[PDB]
Formats: C-alpha cells, structure tokens, sequence
C-alpha cells in the first residue's frame, strides 16, 4: 500500500489577464498577450514550394476541423486568434531553381552535399536580407522531399549559419504543407493529416506568430526572486575528439512584472569523454553569467536559484557553484531523470493514470505523471502507459511539493508547439534544442541568445 | 428594455461557430440567449423561446448554413423572428450570417433570400468586425466589455 | 418536369382578376398553380410556395397592381422567381401582367 | 430634400475606386452612397437602394467598365434613375464615369 498525493494543473495567462488551463482555447477565446500588425513572409524554395505555401497561407485563413472538437479544439484561422494578418500578399520570393538543387545534391559526398545546399540557401537568404528594401519578419524555407531525406545535418547547419545574423528562420517540408497531393507510389498519402488538420494549423500558426515577435501566452502563478536554470550536455562530434562535452544552459526568471525567458549560453566545454561535469572554472563562468543575467534585468540578485538538470552534480561543481554567489541567493539543484520504469497502471482498465499524481518516496526524491490522462480533453498525452519523471532534490535544501509544482508549471510554456502541455520541463527542452544547435558550426562568437533563432 | 441578442443555429453541426461567437460576444459587453449556453436542460424550451424572442431579443442573429436551411425548429424561429418584426416594424431585425460555403446564394430560404447578410464564408474576424459595426451603428444595447464573464461561462458550461 | 403557372397577386385586392384567369387558363388546359384555388387551407405555405416556386413551376405570372408592388410576400416570391429565373438560364421566365390604371410605369 | 450622390459600380472588381471616390466627395462636404459604406445588414437591399434612388438621389454617379457593362444590379439602378430623370426633366442626372480602357466607346 503506497500513497498518491495530486498535484493540480497550473494556469497559463491569456490577454486582458484571462486564466486558462489549456493555450488553444485560450488563445481562440481571450488571445495573445501582445499585438503584432502582422506578418511579413519571405519564402525560399522554387516555385512549386511558393505555390504550395501560398495555398496553405490562404487555406489557414479560414476556419478549419478536426474529427473530435473535444481532444483537439478547432483553429478558427489565423486573424481570429492571433488579430494579426499573415496573407500571401506579404510575400517575398526567392526563386532557388531545380537544375542548382542538383547540381550539388548530386555529389558522392555526404557532408559535402549538405554544407553546399545550405551554403546556397543562406547565401541567398543572407543577398536578400542586406540589400533588398522589403522588410522581413520571419523566412520560410520551403524544401522538397529530396534534401532532408538525403542530409542526416541540414537543419542544425542552417540554423548555426545563420545566428551572427540573427534572422529567424522556419524550415518547412513539400510534404508537410502539401500532405493532401504527396502521397507514395502507391497512392497512400504518407503523411494523413485529414484528423489532425486542425492541431497542424494552431502549432504552424502559434510557431509562426511567436518567430515574428509575438508573446502568445505566459505563467501566471509563479513566485517573484527565483531563477531555474536547465542544464543539459551535448556531445561534439566534429570536433578534433570524437567526443568533447558541451554544456548548455536554458535561463527561465520571471520578469520586474513578468515572463522572462531567454537562455544563457555559450557551450562550456569538458574535453575528456564521458565526464558530463563542468569544471570550476567552468561552473564559475556558468554561474556567473547566469547571475549577472538576472541581476541586471532585475536590479537585485534572485533569492532562489533552481539548476535543474539531467545529471548529478558532483562536490567539486557544486563548492564552485556556492564560492560564486552571495549569501542570501539560496541554491537548490535537482536531477531529473527517466531511468525508473514505474508503470503504474489502473486497476479499471479503460484508461491510463492521471497527470499529476506524484509518489513522494521521502523528502528528497519523488516521482511525477507529467504526461498522463488530462480529463479537459477526454484523452491521455500517451498511448502506452507513460513513464514519470523521477525528481530528487541532488543538493540543496527545499520543499519536494514547491519542486512538483514547479515542474508542473515549466511543463507549460512550449512554443514550439500548440499542445495542452508537454512531458518534460521546457528549461531543458529549450536547452537542448539551443546545445544541438549551437554546435552544429564550431565556430560561433557571443549567440544571439533568443529561441526564434533556434 | 430588450437587449438581448438571440442566436439561432442547427444543432448540433453548428456548433464550433456559434460556441466561438457567443463566448466572443459575451466577452464584449453583450448578452447573448443561445440554447447552447443553457444546455443543462431539464426544463421545456419551447414557451420560453418564444417568450424571449417577443419579450426581450432586440436583434435575432441566424446562423444561415447548408445545414440550418431546413432544419424544422430554425424555421419556426424565422416565423416567430418575421412576426416580431412586423409587429415591432423594425426593418433591421433580423440579421443572418452565412457561414458555409457550400450553401450558394442561389438556393437560401424564402424567409431571408431578400435581407443583406453578413459574410463569415472568407474570415471569421472580418465577419465578426462587420457585425460589432452594423451593432454600434444600429445602436445595440451593451455594458462595457469583460473577459471575465465570458470566461466563467465557458468554465460554468 | 415543370408545367405549372405560378400566379403571384396581392389578397384579397386583386382576386376579381386573379380568380377570372386562373379559371380561364384551368379551361385552357393549363396547369396553374395560386393560393386563392388552394383555398381549402390547413397547412404552413411559405415553404410549400417556395418549392413550388423552385421545383415545379415553368411561367410565374405576376399579377402587378397599386396593391402587389410593395406587398411583402409578393416580394419574397419575386426575389425567389428571380433566383429560380437565374438558375434555368431562362429570360422569359417572369412575365408581369399589369393590371390596375393608377400605377404608372 | 435631395442631397445624397449614389454610385452603381460592380461589386467587388470596381471596389477600389469606388472607395477612393465616395472618400474623396465625403472629404469635400459632399454626401455620398453606395453599398460600400452605407448600406446596412440586413435591409431588404434591393427596396433600400431602390428607395434611395427615387427619394433622394440628386447625381448618379455609374462606374462603366468592362465588368460594370453588364451587371444586372447596375442596369436595374440604371433603370430606376432614367425613370427618376424623366420624372425630374433633368438631362444631367445619371453620369457615366469611364476608368477601363479596355471598354470601348
């Protein structure tokens, strides 16, 4: 006999200070929290790619459905939501021709081919940025189903390419926007969106609005002075080692009033292979920069900050970590993991636990159904039963319930996508996302340090 | 003093829509009598529509669709909806919007063939910006607008 | 397949007239179609004049008069006429029949 | 009295100048109408216009263009207004406007 206490679902802040528990029917009933004019879009790709982003830019302006209007709610098209125009009028093309598409992908060389294709399309995005007289917001890279099938490479180069720059990019598939006619030989379309169609437009259209400068919603309980950190750690396969660790970092604080959340980066790098541990000076100049992040958006130092992470910290990081801060900023860090198979099924057998139940195993360790069964959408995240994250409190001194629920709360603020939460705390995704990035190109001079550019 | 506007659409296919705009008029300021909102139910309707279709709606919204164009109960509104108009002479009563694209202009029932429709074939925001416009300049009655009303009716309901 | 004559009036202002061709054109071996026949009553009309507008009839007579220019049921049957006249590609379709002295062209 | 202007254009393809026009007559002092702007949701179109046309039309203003040539709406509007005309005697009532070089003369 073992217990189960609930941990209930945090609210997510929609324009006019309207709570809400889920991004789509917020969005579609209150909207984002600012306003932009609109959107500016330049398209890359030849003129099938424009053709067929020109008709799903039109086909998204109307209200669109989905089979069940319950578990997925419906996009009521992009003006609607986001009272901002995103036309095909405001488009700015750059013809790429087939004949140039091949005569690079036509090589025998498999790095060679992608640094030429990408080399191009920058090259080309890079001509029309510094002396065209448009103004574009975000650039939509529309490519055929004969680049990417054959470059794996080609997004993270694209991305890293680009950041001493800093457009923001969105690398689109033929098929993902033209699902409907790119079926397979035998006319099986590969890719069925005729369910979904309408959770395809709310992700597109929010990941379009949020590359554009636009803040499409925000936490609305969360505790002024405290930071978290997400700490992840990649592996350089290009550099002179087969293997060289690089740690990345993901900054979330709250603001002066609100919803700061940009990431503190500049992979730190471990040269021996397997030791996922930052040295002392490297924790130094992590802890450091993230301090001064904060400290100079706020004014004062946080009283509170979380590094959460993947791993456990050892004595050595972690005395490095306590020599660097003052002493009223009280250091926690906790290690998140995936390694517990604690299947916990039910004993009804129609559907899978709830989200947000939690098995406290002592006053350092506990276990969390972050994806589980949300009842407001009458289905589960998963569809076998779901695998919790097993958090213990590594070091420091903190509530195990003030850490749940601030899981739960990170578990919230994903842009990339339009879904009623995600499964793991965004600090980390968003970390990760930045550390595979950020080496995909070993020579990269102070980055951007916004996502919209990852 | 009537200031209620009255919806009426087919149940159940239309009901993304008229969810979307009741909860987007409710959120400015309006008051809006559609029997999706009273959907608890247990109690007859019928005397009741009737009663605040002649008693309090000041503009009777049709939610006009491929759908809603025979449907039996919609029909029966349109005539209570012309009989309160001609009783109140109020040539501006009854206001349909078209909705489905599929329903051509050619084939829309007798009772609104005659009267200018607003659009919501194209956009959803562009249809509800003309019907927040003909509403102030035909002077609908509204209270300053509230998110919060609309937001503890679709936690309520 | 259509053969009936829809005939429009205003009632009961225009009926002396309405009722004299109805009956001539019945004895003429036309099949016409007005309500002051289907007088035997008992059922909703609006939508059984719409789909006989719509479904059936091959000439709508319209009966034009001080009476029938702005009566509201003239005009809803005329705005549907109009529609239907649209859809069978057909001009000749509306036929008015002006009647009364004191409506001038 | 008659103080309004109306313009009959073709909906939507003359949209464009017909805007700039009504906007550039309001901004001189000069009332103006077209469905463009003061035409209402639901009205009974077709009676409104046909009401504005013969109450209180001073000027008709017809766009002609290749689109507007044969537009059944505007030869209807035209019609009423040579009706309005030869009631008032006034030769310069109704003023075509000439914007599509590709409309002959």
């Amino acid at each position: 006999m073992k217990e189960l206490i609930y941990i209930e679902e945090p609210k997510i802040l929609f324009a006019h200070g309207q709570k809400c528990t889920d991004a789509r029917d917020g969005l579609a009933l209150f909207g984002p929290l600012n306003n932009l004019y609109g959107i500016k879009s330049g398209v890359i790709g030849t003129k099938q790619g424009l053709k067929i982003f020109r008709d799903y830019l039109d086909h998204i302006q109307k209200p669109i459905y989905n089979s069940n209007s319950i578990t997925r709610p419906m996009f009521p098209g992009f003006e609607a939501v986001f009272d901002c125009k995103w036309e095909s009028t405001g488009i700015t093309f750059k013809e790429v021709t087939n004949e140039d598409i091949g005569k690079f992908l036509y090589n025998s060389s498999t790095h060679k081919r992608t640094y030429d294709l990408v080399s191009l399309f920058i090259d080309k995005i890079i001509s029309a940025n510094k002396n065209e007289d448009e103004n574009v917001d975000v650039w939509f890279v529309i490519v055929p189903d004969e680049i990417y099938k054959y470059c794996r490479q080609f997004h993270d180069q694209f991305k890293a390419r680009l950041l001493k720059h800093t457009i923001p990019t969105q690398i689109f598939r033929e098929s993902t926007l033209a699902w409907r006619d790119f079926k397979n030989a035998f006319g099986l379309p590969i890719r069925d969106f005729s369910k979904i169609e309408g959770h395809l437009a709310w992700t597109i259209s929010t990941a379009a609005f949020y590359k554009a400068g636009g803040k499409p919603w925000k936490l609305s309980d969360v505790r002024n002075g405290v930071c978290y950190l997400g700490l992840v750690y990649k592996k350089v396969e290009k550099s002179k080692n087969p293997r060289n660790a690089c740690c990345a970092a993901q900054m979330f604080l709250d603001n002066g009033d609100g919803t700061v959340f940009k990431g503190e980066v500049g992979p730190w790098y471990n040269p021996k292979n397997g030791q996922y541990h930052l040295e002392p000076k490297e924790a130094k100049a992590l802890l450091s920069q993230s301090l001064q992040s904060y400290k100079e958006q706020i004014g004062e130092y946080p009283k509170e900050v979380f590094i959460h992470a993947k791993t456990r910290f050892n004595h050595q990081e972690w005395d490095a970590f306590l020599e660097v801060t003052p002493k009223e900023t009280n250091l926690v860090g906790v290690t998140i993991s995936k390694t517990k198979p604690l299947k916990l099924y039910k004993t009804e057998g129609d559907y899978t636990i709830l989200r947000g139940n939690a098995y406290v195993v002592n006053e350092r360790s506990a276990f969390l159904w972050t994806v589980g069964y949300v009842p407001k959408i009458q289905t589960a995240l998963s569809m076998e039963v779901p695998n919790p994250l097993f958090i213990e409190i590594n070091k420091g001194e903190a509530d195990i319930k003030q850490v749940l629920k601030d899981i739960l709360s990170l578990t919230k603020l994903n842009y990339n996508a339009c879904i009623f939460a995600d499964g793991e705390p965004v600090t980390l995704r968003f970390a990760d996302k930045i550390g595979e990035i950020l080496t995909a190109s070993t020579d990269i001079k102070t980055p951007p340090l916004a996502f919209k550019y990852y | 003093m009537r200031n209620k506007i009255f919806i009426s659409h087919a149940t159940p296919d239309d009901n993304d829509f008229t969810r979307w705009l009741a909860l987007k008029l409710i959120g400015l300021g309006y008051e809006v009598w559609c029997d999706i909102l009273f959907l608890d139910k247990g109690v007859d309707f019928w005397s009741n529509i009737e009663k605040v279709i002649r008693e309090d709606t000041c503009k009777f919204l049709l939610v006009s669709s491929s759908y809603s164009n025979q449907r039996e109960g919609v029909l029966k509104e349109l005539a209570v909806a012309a009989k309160v108009k001609k009783q109140l002479k109020d040539d501006k009563f009854i206001i349909p919007l078209a909705i489905d694209e599929q329903l051509s202009y050619d084939d829309i029932n007798i009772d609104i063939v005659r009267l200018n429709a607003i659009d919501f074939k194209m956009s959803w925001a562009r249809g509800l910006k003309d019907i927040l416009e003909a509403f102030e300049k035909q002077k609908v009655p509204k209270e300053v607008a509230d998110a919060s009303k609309s937001n503890l009716l679709y936690q309520q309901i």
